[PDB]
DNA sequence: CAAAATTTTCGGAAGGCATGCTCTGTGGC
DNA sequence: TATTTTTTTGCCTTCCGAAAATTTTG
RNA sequence: GCCACAGAGCA
């Protein structure tokens, strides 16, 4: 085991969520799939889920973590409802602004609606953006693109 | 979560790097220092003694004790080393000739090699060629030694160098002594060392004239301590010309002089139990180790309390002889020791001969799943078939792994049991580690619960590949591969067309039957060592498996010109051959 | 970089006896560990005879990597080799 | 938060898995070896993303399993420095507070030095108090949603002890270890702490 | 037996142990307390070791992440250290094969250290 | 083949063969082993005898080649997957 | 209680006892001052002798050609690597790199060198020349060799530049700074081999002289050319240049100056002789001897004759010629002989000489003559009389006495005064028996046996076995004892080298263990404010670490005072 | 063991080993002389070459370089005997697969 | 040129080595 | 304690004075 | 049980 490169690419939470939901659909790991025949149905024979418990546990934990809302008054995280077209639109909107790759990645991962959260993600907001640009960015992130 | 990724890579052996252990390497691998002569303490029902030659930390010799280092029984313990510090250094009997060769190439006054820088550079250039093999290296080193012997006086100092040799070249303590004749090449040129020598002897002869007769034989002796201190100040750049690689810390001449003796694990010198319970016989290595401890303690106590110098040197020589017998018992006469006769089995005696490690346990060794039986003829067998007795086939087993293609067969074999011949003797489950005997189980629940990865040791049945061997193996056809048939008459049976490669005749001959336990070995035996694929000897390509006596004569009588058969006799003969 | 291309293969195209023995042993060991077979086995249970039937009509998925003394090797498909 | 790591590995496919597709078998072996495990000096691996190059399967003499040299990109959980993240408080100590990312990684510790200024811990209520203003009735209650900022990524060795020191320790236990991956949170900026506080 | 014969000086009680220590017990007289002249000599040693440690000829042992942040500005550079090819070499003292790595046509700066007058070792 | 007539003896094999364990297993075991230890020679495990002694496959007969199982993975099946964030993000507007 | 082999391998120096003292010392010094790459190169050169760049690349794992070339440049600038360029018969040219003890000893003696420079030129009066001399010598030692123009390019004050130039001239006049050249980078043996072969070829072919006559003539020509080449550094050829403004002597600008190790070792030998004379003849007479040795120090004979390292001692006649030449140069050198009048001008004001002598039971010439006659009439040959009133130091006859005295007193301090008595007893009558020792040296027989058994372990006493049987049995043979000087001196030199190397290894291990705290404490803002900016526990650890480092360096200096006598 | 009175096994001597060598059957020789007689799983250190116990090297005092291998027990016995004779047969290991 | 140091030759002593496997019985600590 | 036999044969190299031969000094 | 010794089998 050798690590050719520590960082090959950056993954947003949307990409990981979509990939793991596709993996759960492929391996029949979704809550609907287990509710169908895994429990409370007799005809579970000849159709079996993927046996690996460790991967199933970690993918369930990750999908539960990325599914719930990290930024709310207290139910969905928004990236679950987001699609490829909305992601591309959000990329096109945020690329026009005066932001770095890490800041854009954190904006995608967390999707702020609170104002102080957007203060926290990008540092020296007052020394880089005026109130109009900050309000425009908050409007862009508000609709989840 | 928190587990770290483990990566195990399969590996083989690329090579071996022979060397000698330094003091730090000997102590580092040690687990206890042997500092007690007594093997057992009489106050604890003859338990092994702490810091002794049979210390438990060095392993266990019985099946009831614990190692107290790895906490394992006799089966699961690899053995651990101890170390023993000698009071004074002694010469290594194995490296004695190497020590003499090193001393013959260095100045005995400043430990510098007796070579000019031009010759040194030329010999290093010869030694560092890309294509140098062992023979060329030994030749270059011999030339270096011969050139060093010709150097009458050193280069860095003006010291006179004589000839370094053994004291007597025999089989006693004098055979383990090095003398340096300094004034053998002096001639009549009035060397300044000769003036000091004659001044010394004039000064000492005024008090003891009786020594005057012994002045001629008096030479500069090289005791192990002086040799060690001389080796300690050898420049590392000159070690390559003496045959030693100085790039590693263990590549120094002083490594080849005994300072720390590695006491071997007791798993390689076990105490042999006898028929008498209170007493257990000990290996010769352990007794010699205790003797070495006793002599070194005696030497140290004599150094501390100031015993006479003759006794000191005598006990030093006794320690040298004891370590020499501990390594090679045939090197020195046991009668020279005060205690002493059958010579002990040293480490050299365990490695050489037909009964040693190499020719008795490494090149050839006892194998399992083999049988030996008298042979008798059987013409009805095919030439690639040997008949095994039913009794032998119930002992020699083949481990078949349960697959999707042979589950029912192995279930039937498990049900049949160890007594009925088409059966099995042992079963090893996939998740288990110890095979279970089928002579005690239910034998019906085991068959029903036969998994898809279990290994069942079934009896030798028909079609099994067996190696058939006659012990005077002269050519490769003396061991072949046959298909097993099972017959009830307590003898091996092979076709008489096959007894010619074996050089075997049925007048009391016994042959051996090996059963390969691996699919790869089975396939290799049946495809490369088969009787069908070995019908021609590789000596000349001529057939070796063909008609023998009583088959040539019958064929000649059939094919004789006055042999006429009607249809009844013809048809009977044709049914007889098929 | 040590792989000789298929066009410039210089070793013999015939399967040696050692290659046959090693191939049969490897396939028998694989079958003994519950590998799928590509033949219509007629009640055979021994892995060796199944491997022999597999080699009989060239239905075995292995290649021979023949190592030249210099270091370069040479990949030959078993079905390509002549037996 | 999540990055892609390119790793070369040697996978052992057993001969009973030959009926499966080779990509699926390689991915299954890689998930046995790597999933939900700590890659040293890299982080925590989630799932094998994809395979880039696959070599020919080499066979060891004496085993029918096929060994394949496979290069793969895998999704590994590596929060970079300065990235903020939301977790749930599991337990609070005198030295600091412990937060878990909902079962993914329960090894995040926020100490006193990087926490809110003036915070103090009192055992009876089991929470940390931050005197921000006159309305200082704010508690770092357990099982609550906190936001923090990653400041240090610490790796320690998984070096085992001596054998004898292992049986004696096991015998004493019969009669806590440093995690190989850990992160240190911080609360040195407004907006960290409880998410409901900055509503 | 190998055990019967004993030297005259020794007895049975004092032999059979073989405890040779691994630790020496004969010290040189150089281990006395330090003096003022020796203290000045020692701080001269320390100063020379430090000034060779950070000099142009060190050749030492044989978090810079690729991520880009706005904190890169307002962050100063560590040090513009002197390299092996930034020294006024006397080319008559060196072999011809070493000319490639010394930068024969480059900027030449002589790194001259300043002597520390006080014994700045904290006691 | 070494330039001279060696002979099939202990002395001849001591010059022909540079392996240590092969010579040690024939004759003069202790002398050869101690000479190897003193001269610190490296013995490559390539001969049949030391392969038997160490218990691994010899390089003659069935060990002169390596059996390789040809994987059926095409290049088309090994295309990199979609990495949306690193592709759609650009830093043209800083700089 | 019992100590495990784990504890022995951990807390003791058993792993370091298996290392050659030369290699261990050189590698430790280079790793302490330079980096680990230079340490690897120096260690490989010590282990394998001379090597090429390609051989160093192929022998050391983890270094390529450029890295090896860079570290060879770094070592060559500090004069830690000698080199020789040689051409093969086929025409290929190869550079072979050696190791020289000169640069490693410069690294080892650096603070002692700075202290000797500071003390020797009598700048003890005030402070600014203390600063300038210390900084220029430290820069010269640290950079290996530097030019004066490049040094003065960093100074902007004209008066400071003038004082620095004058101090450089003062250093060059008294021999401490010399001109570096390819002579200091070529081996002595290779130079003598080249000269001998050149003078052998210049002998005409078919000469009437035989082979031995040709060899003798070539040896004579090689010896005179070698003497000229060796003494060429010391002719003051770099100082003859005068500045464009008159009445000022300056060192040449483009010349490269280097520190002279031979002059420093001459000073160390003078200090050792003063310390030896302080134990035999008074304290005022010791001061007179000190002034005499400081005066006749620059022109004194070198510590080691380079011709002795050329491999020429295999001929006994060459050994006698070297001894006679040494006895000639120590006497007939014009600057070595001195009178009382010569020493009268160099006496200090504090020295009185007035009431120091009693004839029967102000810097005058008679009192100095009386003191020098006390020095010359002592048992140790501190001074000798050629003609009456003229004195010279007998360096050929005084230095074995110094070596023997230092060796005997080291044995006295370590193994006891009885060890001194036994060693000197065995030395005085050369070959002795146990009974003759007991009669001649009056002490108990068991004490004699124990003491000689202890002395045998350190090569002090060698056992001569005289056998009285056909087989050399220890019971029937008779054992005499002799004392060989060279074996014991070499053994103790190696022992002191190992102790110095082990001390440096312990210091480096301590610094590597406390590296974080030492890096924190040595920062620019932290320094000078350690009490304010550091915790009390870190302050106490820094206290202990610095005290231990100072003790290590003090013990190193004391060892160096005890080890250079056997390098004489 | 030796002899049918101690339920012993038959000896595959030098001549039979050499005949199997002449046939070219490497796997059969490995099975007969290692698998069926004295196979032994041992710890080998990759740095110092010496063998260890329980996944631990007593010389380096670390478990980083321990590798599981299978050798004949006679080889381990020979290595320990040589180590008792001041000979160090340090094994050097390499990967089976070229990678 | 003949003494004298050096190199090569020539004997005699000293170790090392000598088929494979297999089966019993007896004796001594 | 001291009288006192061998119980295969052939081949081989290394060591080491002794002696012959050659070189080298004076 | 260990160690030697002795005999025997097959070319
Ligand atoms: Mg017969
Ligand atoms: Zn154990
Ligand atoms: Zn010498
Ligand atoms: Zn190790």
């Amino acid at each position: 085991m050798k690590v050719l490169e520590e960082r090959n690419a950056f993954l947003s939470d949307y990409e990981v969520l979509k990939f793991l939901t596709d993996l759960e659909k492929k391996h029949l790991w979704d809550q609907k799939s287990l509710a169908a025949l895994k429990k409370s149905r007799s005809k579970g024979k000849q159709n079996r889920p993927y046996n690996h418990p460790e991967l199933q546990g970690i993918t369930r934990n990750v999908v539960n973590y990325l599914s719930i809302n990290k930024n709310f008054i207290n139910e969905k995280s928004g990236i679950s409802k987001m699609s490829d077209e909305s992601f591309a639109e959000l990329m096109t909107k945020l690329n026009s602004f005066k932001l770095f790759k890490a800041e854009k990645l954190q904006i995608v991962n967390q999707l702020p609606a609170n104002m102080v959260h957007l203060y926290s993600i990008v540092e020296e907001c007052d020394a880089r953006f005026d109130e109009k640009t900050i309000e425009e960015m908050l409007e862009i992130i508000s609709g989840y693109a | 979560m928190k587990e770290v990724v483990v990566s195990e890579t399969p590996k083989r052996i690329k090579g071996l790097e022979f060397s000698a252990l330094s003091a730090a390497d000997i102590v580092a691998q040690s687990e206890v220092e042997v500092s007690t002569r007594d093997l057992f303490d009489l106050e604890k029902d003859r338990a092994p003694k702490a810091n002794g030659a049979l210390d438990p930390k060095m392993g266990v010799s019985s099946s009831s004790l614990e190692c107290a280092t790895c906490h394992g029984n006799l089966a699961s313990c690899h053995g651990h080393f101890g170390h023993l510090k000698l009071a004074l250094p002694v010469f290594h009997i194995g490296y004695f000739k190497a020590t003499i060769q090193i001393l013959q190439g260095i100045c005995k006054n400043c430990s510098a090699i007796l070579l000019s820088e031009t010759d040194k550079r030329q010999f290093l250039h010869e030694l560092r060629r890309p294509g140098v093999d062992n023979l060329r290296r030994m030749g270059i080193l011999k030339k270096i030694l011969d050139q060093c012997k010709k150097q009458r006086r050193c280069l860095h100092c003006g010291a006179l160098n004589g000839v370094v040799k053994k004291a007597a070249a025999g089989a006693g303590s004098a055979a383990l002594k090095i003398i340096h004749d300094t004034f053998r090449w002096v001639g009549k040129k009035s060397a300044p060392e000769k003036d000091i020598w004659v001044g010394e002897w004039k000064e000492v002869l005024a008090h003891n004239p009786e020594l005057e007769r012994y002045v001629k034989r008096c030479m500069d002796d090289l005791n192990p301590l002086k040799t060690l201190n001389l080796f300690k100040q050898i420049k590392s750049a000159d070690c390559e010309l003496l045959g030693i690689d100085a790039t590693v810390p263990s590549g120094r001449p002083e490594t080849y002089i005994w300072r720390y003796l590695p006491a071997p694990p007791v798993c390689i010198r076990p105490s042999v139990m006898m028929q008498d319970s209170p007493a257990s016989n000990e290996d010769d290595l352990t007794v010699k180790l205790t003797e070495i401890v006793w002599t070194s303690s005696l030497i140290k106590a004599g150094l501390d309390k100031g015993i006479s110098i003759n006794n000191m040197m005598e006990h030093w020589d006794y320690l040298q002889l004891t370590v020499a017998m501990y390594i090679n018992s045939d090197s020195v006469n046991p009668a020279m020791l005060p205690g002493s006769v059958k010579p002990i089995r040293g480490f050299c005696q365990r490695l050489k001969g037909k009964q040693g490690r190499f020719r008795g346990n490494l090149s050839g060794k006892r194998v399992d799943f083999s049988g030996r039986t008298v042979i008798s003829p059987d013409p009805n067998l095919s030439i690639d078939e040997v008949a095994v007795p039913d009794r032998v086939a119930k002992v020699l087993t083949y481990p078949e792994k349960v697959t999707r293609y042979n589950r029912h067969k192995l279930q039937e074999l498990i049900v049949n049991g160890p007594n009925v011949h088409p059966g099995a003797n042992y079963l090893l489950k996939r998740n288990e580690d110890a095979r279970r005997n089928l002579r005690y189980g239910d034998r019906m629940k085991l068959a029903k619960n036969l998994q898809i990865g279990d290994v069942v040791e079934r009896h030798l049945e028909d079609g099994d590949v067996v190696l058939f061997n006659r012990q005077p193996s002269l050519h490769r056809l003396s061991i072949l591969s046959h298909y097993a048939k099972i017959r009830p008459w307590r003898t091996f049976r092979l076709n008489e067309c096959v007894c010619t490669p074996y050089n075997a005749d049925f007048d009391g001959d016994e042959m051996n039957l090996h059963v390969p336990q691996t699919e790869e070995a089975r396939a290799e035996a049946i495809n490369l060592m088969g009787v069908k694929n070995n019908l021609l000897t590789p000596k000349s390509g001529e057939p070796i498996i063909a008609a023998t006596q009583d088959f040539i004569t019958g064929s000649y009588l059939i094919s004789h010109k006055d042999s006429f058969y009607d249809r009844a006799t013809l048809t009977q003969l044709l049914s007889m051959m098929s | 970089e040590k792989a000789i291309p298929k066009d410039q293969r210089a070793t013999t195209p015939y399967m040696t006896k050692y290659e046959r023995a090693r191939i049969l042993g490897t396939r028998a060991l694989q079958i003994s560990m519950n590998a799928p077979v590509f033949v219509d086995l007629e009640g055979e249970t021994d892995p060796l005879r199944i491997a022999m039937k597999e080699l009989a009509e060239k239905k075995i998925p292995l290649v021979i990597r023949r190592y030249l003394p210099d270091g370069s090797f040479e990949d030959w498909s078993v079905e390509e080799l002549i037996v | 938060m999540f990055i892609l790591s390119k790793i070369a590995d040697l996978v052992r496919i057993p001969p009973d898995q030959f009926h499966r597709d080779t990509i699926s078998a390689i991915t299954h072996q890689l998930n046995n070896k790597f999933a939900n495990k700590i890659i040293p000096n890299v982080g925590l691996c989630i799932t094998i993303y994809d395979l880039l190059t696959v070599e020919e399967g080499q066979l060891k003499p004496g085993d029918g399993s096929s060994y394949i040299n496979v290069t793969f990109r895998a999704v590994v959980f590596k929060p970079f420095l300065g990235e903020i993240v939301t977790g749930w408080i599991s337990k609070c100590t005198a030295e600091g507070i412990k937060v878990s990312l909902l079962g993914i990684f329960d090894d995040i510790f926020i100490p006193q030095n990087m926490l809110f200024e003036g915070c103090y811990y009192t055992p009876e209520e089991s929470a940390w108090i931050w005197p921000m203003d006159e309305e200082t009735k704010l508690y770092f209650d357990v099982n609550e949603k906190i936001r923090f900022r990653i400041e240090r990524e610490v790796f320690v060795d998984v070096k085992p002890k001596s054998p004898k020191e292992r049986e004696l320790e096991e015998r004493a236990q019969l009669e806590e270890k440093p995690p190989a991956y850990a992160l240190l949170g911080s609360c040195q900026t407004d907006g960290m702490g409880l998410v409901s506080w900055w509503e | 037996n190998y055990m019967s014969n004993l030297p005259f000086g020794l007895g049975y009680g004092d032999v059979g142990k073989n405890h040779i220590t691994e630790f020496p017990s004969i010290p040189l007289p150089i281990n006395g307390p330090i003096t003022n002249k020796e203290r000045s000599l020692a701080v001269k040693y320390i100063n020379f070791g430090k000034t060779v440690k950070d000099g142009p000829f060190y050749t030492g042992s044989m978090t810079n992440d690729g991520i880009e942040r706005y904190s890169d500005k307002y962050l100063k550079k560590r040090k513009i250290g002197i390299s092996i090819d930034d020294h006024p070499y006397n080319l008559n003292l060196f072999p011809n094969e070493l000319y490639n790595v010394m930068g024969i046509n480059k900027k030449k700066l002589l790194a001259i250290s300043k002597f520390n007058n006080a014994d700045d070792v904290f006691t | 083949y070494k330039g001279e007539v060696l002979g099939i003896t202990r002395f001849g094999l001591s010059k022909m063969r540079d392996s240590v364990l092969q010579l040690a297993s024939f004759e003069k075991t202790t002398d050869h082993l101690f000479d190897a230890a003193f001269y610190m020679k490296k013995d490559a495990v390539e001969g049949v005898s030391e392969c038997i002694i160490l218990g691994q496959t010899m390089s003659i007969g069935t060990g002169s080649f390596k059996v390789v199982k040809g994987t059926n993975i095409s290049e088309k099946d090994l295309v990199p997957k979609r990495c949306l964030f690193e592709s759609l993000s650009n830093e043209a507007a800083l700089k | 209680k019992l100590v495990t082999p784990e504890d022995v391998m951990t807390i003791s120096s058993l792993e370091q006892r298996t290392l050659n003292p030369d290699l261990f010392l050189y590698k430790e010094l280079v790793k302490a001052h330079l980096g680990e790459r230079a340490a690897s190169v120096i260690g490989m050169l010590v282990a394998l002798g001379r090597l090429s760049v390609r051989e160093l690349v192929e022998k050391i794992d983890g270094m390529d050609v450029d890295s090896v070339k860079t570290t060879l440049v770094s070592l060559t600038q500090l004069r830690c690597v000698k080199y020789l360029q040689e051409t093969a018969i086929s025409g290929k040219k190869t550079t072979y790199y050696y190791y020289n003890e000169e640069g490693i000893h410069i690294l080892l003696y650096s603070g002692l060198i700075i202290d000797e420079i500071i003390t020797q030129m009598r700048v003890n009066d005030e402070e600014e020349h203390k600063q300038l001399v210390a900084e220029i010598v430290q820069n010269v030692i640290s950079l290996g060799s530097l030019t004066v123009e490049d040094y003065l390019s960093s100074v902007t004050s004209d008066s400071m530049k003038y004082t620095i130039s004058s101090l450089f001239v003062q250093l060059c006049e008294m021999g401490y700074l010399i001109q570096i050249s390819k002579l200091h980078y070529t081996p002595i043996e290779d130079l003598w081999q080249f000269l001998y072969e050149k003078h052998y070829k210049n002998i005409p072919r078919n000469s009437p002289l035989s082979d031995l006559k040709k060899r003798s003539q070539a040896k004579m020509n090689a010896k005179t050319d070698f003497a000229k080449i060796i003494n060429k550094p010391n002719e003051l050829s770099q100082i003859l240049t005068v500045d464009p403004k008159t009445s000022l002597r300056i060192v040449k600008p483009t010349v490269s100056l280097t520190i002279n190790l031979d002059r420093f070792m001459k000073g160390r030998r003078s200090k050792q002789l003063i310390n030896l004379a302080k134990t035999r003849v008074g304290s005022v007479t010791a001061q007179v001897y000190k002034i005499a040795l400081r005066l006749t120090e620059q022109k004194s004979p070198k510590i080691r004759d380079p011709l002795t390292q050329t491999g020429l001692l295999q001929d006994l006649e060459e050994a006698k010629s070297f001894q006679d030449e040494a006895e000639l140069v120590e006497e007939k050198t014009p600057g070595l002989t001195f009178n009382a009048i010569d020493l009268a001008r160099h006496l200090p004001a504090e020295l009185d000489l007035r009431g120091s002598l009693l004839s029967r039971k102000p810097h005058s010439a008679s009192l100095i003559n009386s003191h020098l006659k006390i020095l010359a009439s002592s048992n140790f040959p501190f001074l000798n009389e050629t003609k009456p009133g003229v004195y010279y130091v007998p360096y050929s006859k005084l230095m074995p006495v110094l070596k023997s005295s230092v060796y005997e007193y080291v044995i006295a301090s370590t193994l006891g005064p009885s060890a001194m008595r036994l060693s000197r007893c065995i030395r005085d009558n050369k070959l002795v028996s146990e009974k003759i020792i007991n009669s001649t040296a009056l002490m108990k027989e068991k004490d004699i046996r124990s003491t000689l058994a202890s002395l045998i372990r350190y090569n002090s006493v060698e056992i001569q076995e005289v056998p009285r049987t056909a087989d050399r049995s220890a019971s029937r043979a008779v054992f005499l004892f002799r004392c060989k000087e060279t074996h014991s001196y070499n053994f103790m030199r190696q022992n002191l080298e190992w102790n110095m190397a082990n001390l440096l290894f312990k210091k480096e291990k301590l610094k590597q263990e406390n590296s974080t705290l030492l890096k924190k404490a040595n920062r620019d803002d932290v320094k000078g404010r350690e009490n304010e900016l550091l915790l009390p526990s870190e302050l106490n650890q820094l206290k202990m670490v610095n005290e231990r480092e100072l003790n290590v360096f003090a013990r190193l200096s004391r060892l160096l005072s005890l080890w250079e006598v056997f390098q004489m | 063991t030796e002899g049918r009175s101690r339920d012993g096994g038959l000896r595959l001597g030098e001549m039979e080993r050499d005949c199997v060598i002449a046939y070219g059957a490497s796997q059969l020789l490995l099975e007969r002389l290692m698998i069926s007689s004295d196979a032994f799983e041992v710890d080998v250190c990759d740095k110092c070459g010496l063998m260890g116990y329980s996944g631990w090297c007593t010389t380096c005092k670390s478990a980083e370089n321990i590798i599981k291998m299978t050798i004949p027990y006679a080889a381990k016995l020979l290595f320990q005997e040589l180590l008792s004779m001041n000979i160090a047969p340090r094994l050097r290991l390499e990967d089976i697969f070229q990678q």
